């Protein structure tokens, strides 16, 4: 997707 | 046209997702972001200044409390770009995030 | 990993949709509730729990005086979900509106 | 489509 | 069923986009604003009144400051469409916005 | 697309 | 013989024509507005500093009420062309017209 | 999409262009000095209203004193028709430029 | 040409 | 013609 | 039909263009003259009067400050033929500028 | 056998029809006031004199305000053809009858 | 092109010549009364209005004492379009000339 | 000739 | 059918032109002037009596200051006429004009 | 034509 | 004709 | 052209 | 071994010749001064400083009133070279002669 | 010749 | 394109170049005159005014006390001819002399 | 030459 | 026809250029200066006293400053000329100056 | 040419 694991 | 310049490009890449983490942000970060804001119907050329990235995170904040993995990705990443283009040597994502609300 | 346990999903099933009428809930319609909350980027998770349908209930209502049949039919059944959660034995969507309403 | 006639 | 009347639709083909512009509004601008009013979920029967106009203006004012090329034409449009239906004389978008801020 | 050069 | 520099060239060709819009300005716009100014028997000259800019704007100036979209196109194009001589950082058309508007 | 309706076309054909004379006016003349005001660009669109032509008799009037037979022609025609759609009953271009001057 | 007589 | 949509 | 009897031309072939040049004036100035006139829908019947050349002049001073080499010919042209038909013995265009100020 | 002497018909063939206007009068138009003032039976050989042509404008006047365009163009002939034997160096129409109206 | 509207005319043909008399009047004397005025050298357009009507009339009255029957015929048939143009219900010419007397 | 009997 | 009875007849034809002059009227004459007064549409039957004379030479007489060679003859043999029908003995034109200027 | 020579 | 355009 | 130096 | 610095150089070029023309400044006016100045035998080695160009200057000044063309356009051409000496941003001969001018 | 135009 | 009329020339030729002399002026002198100042680099256009020759003398004089032949000899045909064009009715070259002395 | 014996 | 006389001569010969120089004077350099004055228009025949070398060096004072390499070895060598016309022994030219200067 | 080395 390209969502990055920010949280 | 990316968002930012080469040399913020430069800073941008060493900025660490998690505090602790090994992972380090990216470009298609910024890209998957521009390509988000027009979901909401956010107009996506306010990511080019320090002022429009304060804009649409006090548009963004409100849905938060109960706002989806993708919506905080968003709002944590638009954190960090605004931090950037301030130039605030920020390490972090929470360190990013308490920059923000330092100011409020 | 349906939201309701067999014992409120008994409860659930026996609620009727309109408060004259024959028909009853079921279970495809909370099904479709969390499968509409990804629409509007809301946390499907707060399904869970009467605090985070209370907190839905809270997001949406601000758009109900425009809102379309998807939206109202939403608030609607979150409404009688929080009720289900709370265990309160209403009967009708109208009695779930009405213990809802007497909180405010 | 699956919406109920709640309202 | 368009929104109009045939004699409002033949005041509003008259009124040109930009004030001193060549072009007219046209029939399939009501289409179009008509198909992007479910995008935001708001009930599209209310663009048949000028209350419902009014409050369609009311729930899409906030979005403007941030909001994309095309919340800022469908918020044009309907502010025209809500001059149509109060039958004020307006001549383009900008006579029709300055009509709706009096009443502010 | 259709929407209008309205601003 | 380009009235800008490159490096005002590159700051011009980042401005957009409409304040939400995505089309940026081009230098045959500015090409356009020297081959324009000789209708009117402007001095095309003064194209190239901010003191000719504003001449030729408080010329054509009273003529804006009544102007034609060539008119009222060149005026906008001569505003943006004296603030990027002035070296003002403005990102549209209505930025620098306000900008202008402002020494009055 | 002539200036007039049939009713005032059919006012405007019967006026006469000098006191005494037996010439009428006629369409042609309407066309003509439509196409005439954008040598001067000057906005056409302004012929459509009352208060258009009056604009539009501000602006040219203090070129008249050294004024050419097409600026003179130009303005008379703009004066018969802006009592045109005041409607009032001139017979002649000396009884419209009167009306206008009992104005002032 | 197309001009009235107008003065 | 090459003018601007600026207005 | 010239615009000069043979004595005031006789007078205005010897004036130079430049106050220490060797360039006389020509009869085609004044035709040039003439012909670039109705490019600014001046009446050029005034050309043959010095109340018509005071006239022209004092409607195409204000333009001087902007105006382009057309302009400035044509104004320096219609000085000198007000000089000649003054029959003042200017003998260069700065005498005639200076002999117009001096009315000032 | 004209009415006028050669010089003062160099002087006649100068005047212009309408203040504004092209065309120039000419000899025919003194023979066809000479041809039209026997319809009214008035004797033509006071065109000879600038009394005669006062007292042929006294006895015309009257009926010009209902008078046809022969009647209005004789009386307009014929005050130019007063002015010219005054030798008052009118350029016009209307001059003249300015001139001859300061004389009441 | 007649002078009356079919409505007017309608209300002339009923009138009658004589104030017993079978004969109506008819167009043709209409006709006749436009032809007959260019003998005068009167304006035939000043028929259109009742204040051309009363001027025609002021106009030919004082030559009514020693009238032939054409002139007086004439007079009769203006005061009887006169009245037609005040809408006055007048039956007969001697009707209409007493209604023309009252207002002196 | 067309001239009424008016008078 | 002639305006004089033979003794009339026969006293008209002695008169003479002009007062030393060999010249005597003739009936032709008289039947010239009823002739020519249907030229100015005075009543020819006017001629038959002295009253109506009296009203011809009333009618005529501001139009003989400027009047042709016919407009005089016709005053100066309705002057004669009338003094026939009043049957003063007058020998000449000039007997006859002093005879009614002295009613005067 | 006919008139006399009055004047 | 001949009669000039004077008004 | 024609138009001469005055300037 | 030019007079200028090639930034120098790129400052003259941009000089026009006079205040509203078209035609700049070359390097071959510097050449043909620095070759005219020995026909006055004047020291051509005092162009290279602005002192050296004032000093000129203050040599050539009482002989302009009756000067030539050629002394004219040396002056004025010394004038420029050393108005660019002095780094004064001037735009054309007369600034450059208004700049040296308040210096008395 | 090489003379400009200044005056 | 003779510096004199033909009158002033026909004063010229008559004058002696030495107060006893027999040799007179001739054309050629005026021509080497006008021929020698381009030389000095004085406008030789100044020859054709009284006010430029006495500038031309007011010039010349500070170099005859040192002079050669030739400029003595150009100053004295200045002289005279400023006498002719003074119209002073000079025999010889020291009258012209005396005259112009006499003035300072 | 051309010049005057003026002196 | 030498300027000096043999004796004048041999000590001309003697004198040196420079003051610690070995190059001597030589009679070409006053063939030369003779030759030269004719450039400046001078008088030549002044060399041949110590009078008219005073004036020639008064004139010629004035054009030093600026002066070429020409105009100031005409000078010294006219200096050193008028020093041994007055006999006075000096040895180079820089001697020669200072006892010209020291007569001022 | 001639000219001295004067100065």
């Amino acid at each position: 997707k390209g969502r990055p694991g920010n949280f | 046209a990316s968002v930012l310049s080469g040399g913020e490009l430069d800073k941008w890449e060493k900025i660490r997702l998690r505090p602790g983490g090994k992972k380090q942000y990216k470009l298609k970060h910024i890209v998957w972001a521009s390509r988000e804001l027009e979901r909401f119907a956010v107009n996506p050329g306010l990511l080019e200044t320090s002022e429009g990235c304060r804009q649409i995170l006090g548009q963004l904040q409100p849905s938060l409390q109960t706002g989806s993995e993708e919506l905080r990705s968003l709002y944590n990443t638009i954190a960090v770009l605004y931090c950037v283009h301030q130039r605030i040597d920020v390490k972090d994502t929470k360190e990013a995030l308490d920059k923000i609300e330092e100011e409020q």
